[PDB]
């Protein structure tokens, strides 16, 4: 009734993956630039967020009032 | 299993019902009450124990009638029915033991048998038993066909069978109690070594080998729930399943790497988000304590309204500065929720290239047992046999197999360097064609009443013909023969005059470097008297290594064994022997195997005898009279010596019913 557990192997998959001579590679090579291009929008990001930290240094401490208790 | 019920497993039978070939000889009693077939039952398993209990003497029905008690002793023709049955069938009786019953003198019928491998020996021992004339037609200068041993001096190895797969329902069990055998367990311990030379550790080893067996059940998941059998009007092969099962474990690795990557962006967005909302609060703050200290210059005395400034302004700058405390907590928060992606990866590989090669052993491993590259086997039948395994341990004969052939050949005429050409069958009885291999001019003519053909599959399947059929067979039959595979199998023996492997170890590996060469020299025996290596050649490499020459074969093994046990330690072979089983003009390959496209229909229809048509116009239907034996017509325990040796029981009993009659199934 069931796949080994761990092991993945659904009828959608098999079929894309047995559809020609060449394609599992196609599809298996779709997946590495789908990945080269998920890994370099981090970079950006990563990138992007460094710049707003650089600007909230000090936080807002100057701008803090004491209590009036 | 023992007792009446462990005779019952011994002979491979159900112990509590009646078989389907017991039907056609007992249907007064599989068509009657429950009680008789208890009878029936018990007699067919006591008989099977007194002979299984000293399978050295012949069992007699009177002998058998004596050791009953009652109230089974009391139906003497229900015994005498069952044993004439068993008998007639090889299941008592069969091999070699002393005779209590001389021969009959004059005997009845004549039977020739193409080959005297394990098959056709058999199968003469039972029909001289049975009272026929038998005669032996092999083309070798010797007996036991795929049963080959390599003697010289004190080395033995084996060239063809060599491991006897358990004794549980074993008939080789009786065998080896008659012919003179000494069984050696097979510890199944085998470390392997890489091409560098250097051992694989337990662990890689072991999670290798789950994942060997975790890809094997994977594939029948694949044949049987998702029916992937069929794939472009072609059978899927065994290969095919595989290489696909492996491609979707490439691409999971792959699909947990993205959904892993996008939580990371989907996080890291987040935070941009949030950052953006601090920045700009940051400005209002930064703002608003700039008005909040303008309205403080305003010094009081001061009207209400500048108050009001003063006081408002504050309010608004606190509401701020807490609403920027709260989202540098979520700061905090998403932040280490980065950490802790960025820490936790899901797998990088599926298998690395150490991994595949060392998964590439297991599948040449899996080459070697089935004698054929896993591309050409049956995804849906490969493993047809499975369900029919024998118990207990795997054995070698340590002193050579051939001692089987060799004893059953005794007392039987065998004309030796005689190769079979043709095979005339026709109404009124046979006439085999066949020349003196020494000088193929030399012919011979044999006129029998009936003809055992047991040509391996491999010289069935030779185009043009090896051996002509006159007239040819038919369609059901030479289909059968072009769809069923044939495999092929080498072994390398190295003898030594030392010993400089692990004498503890039985097999080890060699892992080649490429999926292409897997089954190149990939595992070594250990397992004779004398020091003794045998090396296994399978899968794609059989066929190919059969064109290469003994001295590059022999260097190769040395240059793989140097670089385990150490250059200096091992020395030149004294003797070396490489089979190659393909080339053999008598076997042409080693064993049959379920190709894809086959299934084990086909070894049915291997079996099943041929009747010619009448000489005469309007004459009746004719006797059959050219009938099948080997390994490659058993489906239940093909490309083995006893399923060879069941064959020849088979087809001796369906010989001795044809034309001496049966008494029993009246």
């Amino acid at each position: 009734r069931k796949p080994p557990k761990g092991m993945f192997l659904s009828q959608e998959d098999v079929e894309a993956v047995s559809a020609n001579a060449t394609a599992a590679t196609t599809v298996l090579r779709q997946l590495d630039m789908e990945l080269v291009s998920v890994k370099r929008q981090i970079q950006n990001i990563k990138q992007t967020n460094s710049a707003l930290k650089e600007k909230l240094d000090g936080g807002i401490e100057p701008y803090r009032l004491p209590e009036v208790i | 299993p023992s007792g009446v019920e462990g005779a019952a497993f011994q002979s491979r039978l159900p112990h509590d019902r009646m078989t389907s070939q017991e039907a056609a000889c007992f249907p007064d009693i599989i068509s009657g009450p429950q009680q008789t077939q208890k009878v029936f039952l018990f007699i067919r398993n006591r008989t099977l124990q007194l002979w299984l209990d000293n399978p050295k003497i012949q069992l007699t029905f009177e002998a058998t009638l004596q050791q009953l008690e009652a109230p089974y002793n009391s139906d003497t023709v229900l015994v005498h029915r069952v044993h004439s049955y068993l008998e007639r069938h090889g299941l008592i009786n069969f091999g070699i033991y002393k005779r209590i019953k001389p021969l009959p003198t004059k005997k009845t019928g004549k039977v020739i048998i193409i080959g005297s491998g394990v098959s056709g020996l058999a199968a003469a021992r039972q029909l001289q038993s049975f009272g026929m004339d038998v005669t032996l037609l092999e083309a070798r200068d010797r007996v036991g066909g795929r049963v080959a041993t390599f003697r010289k001096g004190n080395y033995v190895a084996d060239l063809g069978a060599m491991v006897v797969t358990g004794l549980g329902g074993n008939p080789m069990a009786v065998v080896s109690k008659q012919v003179n055998m000494e069984l050696a367990k097979i510890k199944q311990k085998c470390p392997l070594y890489e091409a560098n030379g250097q051992a694989v550790p337990k662990e890689k080893d072991e999670m290798v080998e789950q994942e060997f067996n975790r890809l094997l059940e994977a594939t029948s998941y694949l044949s049987h729930q998702l029916d992937f059998n069929v794939l472009n009007n072609k059978p899927v092969s065994l290969g095919q399943a595989l290489e696909v099962v492996i491609q979707l474990q490439e691409k999971h690795v792959k699909d947990e790497q993205i959904e892993h990557w996008k939580k990371i962006v989907k996080t890291q967005e987040e935070l941009k988000e949030l950052l953006n909302k601090m920045v700009n609060l940051k400005e209002k703050i930064k703002e608003l304590h700039q008005q909040y200290k303008e309205a403080s210059e305003v010094k009081p005395p001061r009207d209400i309204t500048a108050e009001f400034l003063v006081k408002s302004k504050h309010r608004d700058l606190t509401a701020l500065c807490k609403e920027y405390d709260e989202l540098a907590e979520t700061q905090g928060k998403l932040e280490e929720k980065l950490q802790e992606l960025e820490a936790n990866p899901p797998s990088d590989v599926y298998l690395s290239s150490r991994d595949r090669q060392i998964l590439d052993w297991h599948f040449a491993n899996l080459e070697f047992a089935n004698a054929t590259p896993l591309s050409t086997l049956s995804l849906k039948h490969w493993d047809q046999d499975d369900d029919f395994e024998f118990t207990g341990s795997h054995l070698t004969v340590r002193n050579g197999y051939s001692c089987v052939p060799v004893a059953l050949a005794e007392g039987l005429d065998i004309k030796l360097n005689t190769a079979v050409r043709q095979v005339r069958y026709t109404a009124s009885g046979c006439e085999v064609i066949a020349v003196n291999t020494r000088s193929t001019s030399q012919t011979f003519i044999y006129k029998c009443d009936a003809v055992l053909c047991t040509l391996p599959l491999g010289v069935l399947k030779q185009q043009p013909p090896a051996v002509q059929f006159v007239p040819p067979l038919p369609e059901w039959k030479t289909s059968a023969v072009q769809r069923m595979g044939f495999g092929n199998l080498n072994k390398v023996v190295l003898c030594f005059d030392r010993v400089f492997w692990d004498p503890s170890v039985n097999l080890f590996g060699h892992v080649g470097s490429t999926t292409a060469s897997r089954g190149e020299l990939f595992l070594f025996w250990n397992l004779y008297k004398a020091p003794i290596l045998l090396a296994l050649v399978a899968g794609e490499a059989a066929g190919i290594m059969e064109n290469i020459s003994d001295d590059v074969i022999v260097g190769r093994c040395l240059a793989i064994l140097k670089g385990i046990f150490g250059s200096s330690a091992v020395p030149q072979p004294k003797e070396t022997v490489v089979s190659r089983w393909r080339a053999d003009p008598w076997a042409r390959g080693s064993y049959s195997y379920v190709a894809a496209g086959s299934s084990g229909n086909d070894y049915d229809l291997m079996a099943q005898p041929i009747t010619p048509g009448p000489s005469i116009p309007g004459a009746p239907q004719p006797i059959p009279r050219l009938f099948f034996a080997g390994e490659h017509t058993i489906r239940n325990y093909p490309a083995t010596v006893h399923g060879a040796l069941l064959s020849g029981l088979r087809e001796a009993g369906r010989i001795a019913d044809q034309f001496l009659g049966a008494m029993y199934t009246l």
